[PDB]
């Protein structure tokens, strides 16, 4: 009813919006009222909120211009810089397609700036990669010394320097005039400023304060955190004593378990990351990430049925995607349950969001259509995810088998070219092209495209044959 | 203060630092391109960039060396004080003006050099 409590009681209840609109009449009424003040401030903060642990864009910048990993060229096994790509689909030279992107995920990193900017804007990261990673209040009228005498405003105010207004100098001007009027003992502030150094760059004064709040007082924050610092210096091995540790503070945390399996699936030993997921199961067993995982890794090992069961369970929980749907429509086919099958793709097509989404589906539809035979129907379902997804090169290299299926050798050689230059860490198109080229000659074309295809997938058999067929015409 | 002086100008040196990284990457996109004017601009922002930052370094070195002084200065007088006592009573004084600094209890540091 009252104006204040109305408010806080739409701040309980997570509106955010009303909130505001009562403490903006608040504030209008009254130029002296700090409680409607905060209040606002809260409101503001938390209508974008996104918890600092799961933002790790890194960006291009980052990943070559700044070198912080100590050894150089470390034994194979201790740094982060299963299923052949004959079975599971791939992003780059390796790196296998993984379930449940976050937006933590770098799948490998470019070379050179030059590769970097000639790619995908969204090949390595789950966004579009940068370069760098009325008003309420003005941040140049307060004076942050006053502030940081009241904790109560010092809090929310730093939390919305920081969160809404993303300006990292000032919050950090704010959170060190807050520690030291606390005489460096409440471990909130210095982790928020270790916060501030990980996002200006600097990793060990962030390391520093990181471990100077655990000495405080054991939290599972901070020891996310720590982990983003050690993962950011390249070094896993640290990471995962750090979790053991964390572990041994908190017996059963979820968070910690998936950031060991996290770390085990980046350094790509996947016979750990299945164990580590399977206790994140033990304890969650709603975990959309564990599940996830282990249904794709299900799914890819011939055991399509056990990655349905573990789909299904993602239905039963109420997620309504269009990558569920379409992963519970290839599975259902997959392990050989023709009922539940063409209507969860076509959930799927009425879920998606996107134009690429739409093109996956149809994509996965034309396997669909090209494991029932009716090459035609495939035909359609790929050529419509052309049309959706231009730059769609699986696409490309399917249409163009079902072309020389057909028999028209150059729509064939042209749609395998155009998949080999939009996706050139994918094997299948280099070696589909050479092998029609050395059907019909041009055997300098089928080395070039074989030596490619021994590039993207350099344990494969055929590849070899053909390469040893060359060289030896070329003698 | 030098504590917080460092710690303002080294904030304010990672933002320009990470400033200049973006703009070579943004330089080299332009010039991939053969866009001149765009490249001659990221160029001429890496040189004021460059120019500001070497300002920051230099106030920064100047107070970073006047806190090695201070440092110095603040080990020498424990050290000083702990040298003028023969015996046990020596690493005594030395422990209690550690801890005594160590909780900026500077009354108790110059009691315990006095007499203690």
């Amino acid at each position: 009813m009252e104006p204040l409590l109305l408010a806080w009681s739409y701040f309980r209840r997570r509106r955010f919006q009303l909130c505001a609109d009562l403490c903006t009449q608040m504030l209008e009424k009254s130029p002296c009222d700090q409680a409607a003040w905060i209040l606002k401030a809260r409101a503001l903060t938390e209508m974008v909120y996104v918890d600092e642990i799961d933002v790790d864009e890194e960006g291009i910048a980052e990943m070559i211009l700044d070198e912080n990993a100590i050894a150089q060229v470390p034994r194979p096994g201790t740094s982060l810089k299963g299923p052949s790509p004959a079975v599971r689909p791939v992003t780059q030279a390796g790196r296998p397609i993984t379930g449940f992107l976050r937006p933590s995920t770098q799948s490998g990193r470019p070379g050179t700036i030059e590769q970097a900017i000639k790619t995908p804007r969204t090949a390595y990261t789950a966004r579009p990669i940068a370069s760098s990673s009325g008003p309420f209040i003005n941040l140049s009228r307060l004076n942050l010394a006053k502030y940081a005498q009241k904790p109560k405003l010092a809090k929310a105010l730093f939390e919305y320097i920081f969160h809404h207004e993303n300006d990292v100098k000032t919050a950090l001007d704010l959170a060190a005039l807050s520690t030291e009027h606390s005489q460096y003992k409440d471990w909130w502030w210095k982790v928020q400023i270790g916060k501030c150094y990980y996002r200006l760059g600097l990793y060990r004064e962030a390391e520093k304060q990181f471990k100077s709040a655990l000495k405080q007082q054991e939290m599972v924050d901070t020891f996310l955190y720590l982990a983003k610092v050690y993962i950011s210096l390249d070094q896993p091995l640290t990471a995962l004593n750090l979790f053991k540790q964390g572990l041994d503070k908190f017996p059963g945390e979820v968070t910690l378990l998936c950031g060991i399996a996290r770390i085990y699936e980046e350094m790509n030993n996947i016979s750990s990351a299945t164990e580590y997921y399977k206790e994140v199961l033990k304890q969650d067993n709603t975990h959309v990430e564990a599940i996830a995982c282990i249904g794709s890794n299900h799914f890819y090992t011939d055991q399509p049925e056990v990655a349905l069961r573990f789909y299904r369970r993602l239905l039963q929980m109420g997620v309504y995607n269009c990558q569920l749907f379409n992963n519970l429509g290839l599975c259902c086919f997959y392990a050989q349950q023709y009922d539940m099958t063409l209507t969860s793709f076509e959930r799927a097509l009425s879920l998606a969001e996107n134009e690429e989404e739409v093109a996956d589906v149809w994509y996965n539809l034309g396997h669909v259509a090209v494991g029932t035979g009716d090459t035609n129907l495939a035909h359609q379902c790929f050529r419509l995810a052309l049309v959706s997804n231009n730059q769609h090169a699986e696409a490309y290299n399917n249409l163009a088998v079902l072309e020389m299926r057909r028999g028209h050798v150059e729509q064939a050689k042209a749609l395998l070219q155009t998949a080999s230059s939009l996706a050139p860490h994918m094997y299948e198109p280099h070696f589909n092209f050479a092998t029609i080229s050395d059907k019909i000659g041009d055997l300098q074309r089928s080395y070039a495209a074989a030596k490619k295809s021994e590039a993207a997938f350099p344990d494969h058999v055929d590849t070899q044959h053909l390469i040893k067929q060359l060289e030896q015409h070329f003698a | 203060e030098y504590h917080s002086v460092h710690q303002k100008l080294s904030a304010d040196m990672a933002d320009n630092s990470n400033l200049i990284r973006s703009l070579l990457v943004q330089a080299e996109d332009a010039r991939l391109m053969r866009d001149m004017k765009t490249m001659k601009n990221r160029y001429k922002e890496l040189y004021d960039l460059n120019k500001d930052l070497l300002n920051g370094y230099k106030i920064r070195c100047n107070n970073h060396t006047e806190l090695l002084g201070s440092l110095k200065a603040v080990n020498q007088a424990i050290q000083r004080a702990g040298h003028l006592r023969v015996g046990k009573p020596k690493n005594q004084v030395i422990t209690a003006c550690r801890d005594a600094i160590r909780s900026n209890n500077i009354n108790m540091l110059f009691r315990i050099m006095r007499v203690g």
